[PDB]
């Protein structure tokens, strides 16, 4: 029943640097345990008994803490230590995690490779009309996107997903898509895709009309 | 310091246990068996013989259960009737072992040193000795029959049977249970044993040597008579042979024919030189030289039982020291960890793999003990 | 080499039942507890339930007791997780992780995982539909094309690229949740010497509908 | 913590 609090929830690192992250308890604690996921994978034990490192664990990853307060360190951060870290705590059953803390890996600020896609002609034949928009190697992750219908601006049936970040180049991409009846479609000619991001001052536009 | 030590070094253990258990136990099996053929019509030995093949085989026939526990990884899954039961029955059997070999080597003391205890009215007291090995080894598990229960470790997550201390001076109840087991377990035995020991091989050397002498002054006696014919000679060197005759005629199994026969015939010859006969004197010389060379057979059966019963006190005496120690040292400094004075963590850790192994060395003395004694 | 497969997951409706196996090698399965361990979509971990070996010790958590039961198989090695009244709350994916130390809080070794999915809804197919740029967009730039995967359920689905050699950027998005079903899209980068000279393919695995969709990208 | 665990 204890209540497990981690701080931060997301947090950015550049190799070479220290991490550390702390878990606090509702109640007292015996033993805090440190455990570390990557997407699409199983979790791995990284830290018993509060201060006792797993095997197979690098040195780097040390844990403390006692009472109601407990914390990770990596003391130098690696680009393989990028993940997600749970605490799992163990005073009486049951047992009870945190919610998690995100390490992403900190980079240089990319600007997104935006790229339009009007609906195919099977949806067209089908009955439906979605407009894609893709935003490809950016950072950081935050990011806005205005669908824009003929200059009139448009966000209902919009849906944006972000990707993990990247292990290729620690990068982020995300996916918008507009989905509308196929009557609204053909009523209209000027689809604009707008983002908004960091790395420009002016919205970065990708645009079609469908006279082309 | 503080790390999980190494727990995969109990994998083994059940494996040890059940190989203990088959061999110990058959052999207990045709030990008890072979005392309900035989029976012994009221014997002493026999008696605790039987006795103790009984304890070690209801100590061996609970084993299995010990070994299922140790299979589990201390997870006790038969509850707490059958901890409190099995528990305090193996501590029972253990010490009603225990105590009736200590009271084997009380009965061979006696047997060796004291030859008179040799009545009918020694079975009737072992019917009053067993029944109270059995009432001390019981009132010596008491502490094992209020305590033993199932409890549960949330740390490992396991039922565990053990010894459910008052939480508030557990470890003072721990070092006392475990000094309790030391003293009543050990040190006393350890002392009867040994003092036994030491009476049986003083005792026993002594007389072989004295015997040896005695017989030697006989020979040289005999050989002064043969070549020796004077007035006052003849008679000291028979009173000689008659008094190495009666020293060694200390010899309790035929035997005490063969010495008695020794002291007549001096007796008489002696009769014929306090009246002036030498010649014939010395012709009876030679008739003791066709007695004593006549019977010199039965002079290296003592020897041979010399050394057989030599080599058995100290084999027993060998087999508990050496099964039964490292038992009670780790008991004895673990409960000097109990009290504070051993705080190392590794040390207590060595302690905690090593008691195990230790337990079925003591199960081993149950296992081997009744081949030593009986066989 | 510690090996635990998870087994059983699937589609549920709700206030129904499932039972999920737990297949352990690589160790002597009778002498250490067991746990299970789940994981809400796009949450974190959770812990369900704990057995000791000799399945004297049972722990369940607040939110599964007195509906799962843990049971146990040491003859065979398996562990047994019956769910009964599954509500979409228990939709997560379920592991089975032990420490291999008696039967300690902690978790050394997980599993695979398996899905578990408690809806109402109908088992639907994906429905794929290729995305490729307009008009030709004729400045010799680098080519990117995509495939939307619109209309399925249950969660899980696997998109591979068949493009030209290598020289390919491929992004996966995760699935979103519009109209009552999943929805997703797909991304690959290829130079503008393959497409459309070369062939790009998109493949869309559906093993809970067992549907297996190749798109070609043909130019609109 | 320790508690006595062994038979004997």
């Amino acid at each position: 029943d204890i209540v497990l609090t981690q701080s931060p929830a997301i947090m950015s690192a550049s190799p070479g640097e220290k991490v550390t992250m702390t878990c606090s308890a509702s109640s007292s604690v015996t033993y805090m345990y440190w455990y570390q996921q990557k997407p699409g994978s199983s979790p791995r034990l990284l830290i018993y008994d509060t201060s006792n490192l797993a095997s197979g664990v690098p040195v780097r990853f040390s844990g403390s803490g006692s009472g109601t307060s407990y914390s990770l360190t990596i003391s130098r951060m690696e680009a393989e230590d990028a993940a997600t870290f749970y605490c799992q705590q163990w005073s009486s059953y049951p047992l009870t995690f945190g919610a998690g803390t995100k390490l992403e890996l900190k980079r240089a600020d990319a600007a997104p490779t935006v790229s339009i896609f009007p609906p195919s002609s099977e949806q067209l034949t089908s009955g439906g009309a979605s407009v894609v928009c893709f935003l490809n190697n950016f950072y950081p992750k935050d990011i806005n996107v205005k669908w824009k219908i003929d200059g009139s601006e448009r966000q209902n049936g919009v849906l944006n997903s972000w990707t993990d970040q990247d292990s290729k180049d620690s990068t982020y991409s995300m996916s918008s898509t507009l989905t509308l009846t196929k009557d609204e479609y053909e009523r209209h000619n000027s689809y604009t895709c707008e983002a908004t991001h960091k790395t420009s001052t002016s919205p970065i536009v990708k645009s079609f009309n469908r006279n082309e | 310091c503080s790390q999980k030590p190494s727990d995969k070094h109990l994998d083994a253990i059940p494996i040890l246990y059940y190989i203990i258990f088959v061999i110990g136990f058959l052999v207990n099996i045709v030990v008890v068996t072979l005392f309900c053929c035989q029976k012994g019509p009221k014997k002493v030995s026999s008696i605790y013989i039987f006795n103790l093949a009984v304890a070690d085989l209801l100590l061996l026939a609970t084993l299995p259960l010990w070994a299922t526990y140790y299979s589990y990884r201390y997870d006790w899954l038969f509850g707490p009737v059958m901890c409190k039961v099995f528990g305090s029955f193996l501590t029972l059997n253990m010490f009603a072992s225990i105590f009736f070999i200590t009271c084997m080597s009380v009965d061979r003391y006696q047997s060796v040193i004291y030859p008179f205890l040799s009545q009918r009215r020694n079975p009737w007291q072992a019917s009053y000795i067993v029944p109270l090995v059995w009432c001390m080894a019981c009132l010596s598990s008491l502490p094992t029959f209020y305590f033993r229960d199932v409890r549960t470790i949330e740390y490992l997550g396991v039922n565990a049977c053990i010894m459910a201390f008052p939480p508030e001076k557990y470890a003072q109840w721990s070092a006392g249970i475990a000094l309790m087991k030391n003293i009543l377990g050990f040190i006393i035995p350890l002392i009867f044993i040994a003092t036994c020991y030491f009476g049986i091989r003083k005792h026993l050397l002594k007389t072989n040597a004295d015997l040896e002498d005695n017989w030697e002054t006989l020979n040289d006696n005999l050989k002064v008579i043969e070549k020796a014919d004077n007035a006052a000679q003849v008679k000291d060197a028979l009173t000689k042979m008659r008094a190495a005759a009666l020293d060694a005629q200390k010899a309790t199994p035929d035997f005490r024919h063969g010495f008695d026969i020794l002291v007549g015939q001096i007796d008489d010859a002696l009769k014929l030189a306090n009246e002036g006969k030498v010649k014939e004197a010395q012709a009876a010389a030679e008739q003791l030289k066709t007695t004593r060379n006549a019977y010199i057979q039965k002079y290296l059966k003592n020897r041979i039982t010399r050394d057989q019963v030599l080599k058995m006190a100290a084999a027993v005496v060998l087999a508990f020291i050496i099964c039964w120690l490292p038992f009670h040292v780790l008991t004895f400094l673990d409960a000097l960890a109990w009290m504070g004075v051993i705080n190392s963590c590794e040390v207590i850790a060595v302690i905690d793999l090593a008691l195990p192994f230790a337990i079925l060395l003591g199960f081993t003395n149950s296992c081997v003990n009744p081949f030593l004694y009986c066989f | 080499d510690v090996q635990l497969v998870e087994s059983g997951g699937g589609l549920v409706q709700p206030g129904g039942s499932r039972k999920l196996s737990c297949a352990a090698s690589g160790f002597t399965f009778s002498g250490f507890g067991m746990h299970w361990v789940r994981q809400a979509p796009e949450k974190g971990l959770e812990w369900v339930a704990y057995i000791s070996s000799g399945s004297s010790l049972i722990y369940y958590a607040d939110t599964v007791k007195g509906r799962f039961t843990i049971s146990r198989d040491n003859p065979k090695n398996t562990l047994f997780l019956q769910m009964t009244s599954l509500r979409s709350e228990d939709t997560a994916m379920y592991f089975c992780a032990t420490s291999l130390y008696y039967g300690t809080p902690w978790f050394a070794y997980w599993g695979q995982g398996t899905l578990v999915t408690v809806s109402a809804a109908k088992t639907t197919p994906p429905s794929v539909y290729p995305l490729a740029p307009g008009c030709g967009d004729t400045t010799g730039s680098s080519v990117t094309l995509g495939c939307l995967v619109k209309g399925y359920f249950p969660e899980s689905v696997t998109v591979t690229w068949n493009s030209g050699s290598l020289s390919s950027s491929v992004h996966t998005f995760p699935a979103l949740l519009q109209s009552g079903l999943y929805t997703m899209s797909s991304s690959v980068t290829v130079p503008s010497s393959t497409w459309p000279s070369q062939t790009v393919t998109c493949s869309v695995a559906h093993p809970a509908s067992s549907t297996t969709v190749d798109k070609k990208l043909e130019p609109s | 913590g320790r508690v006595y665990i062994h038979p004997i």
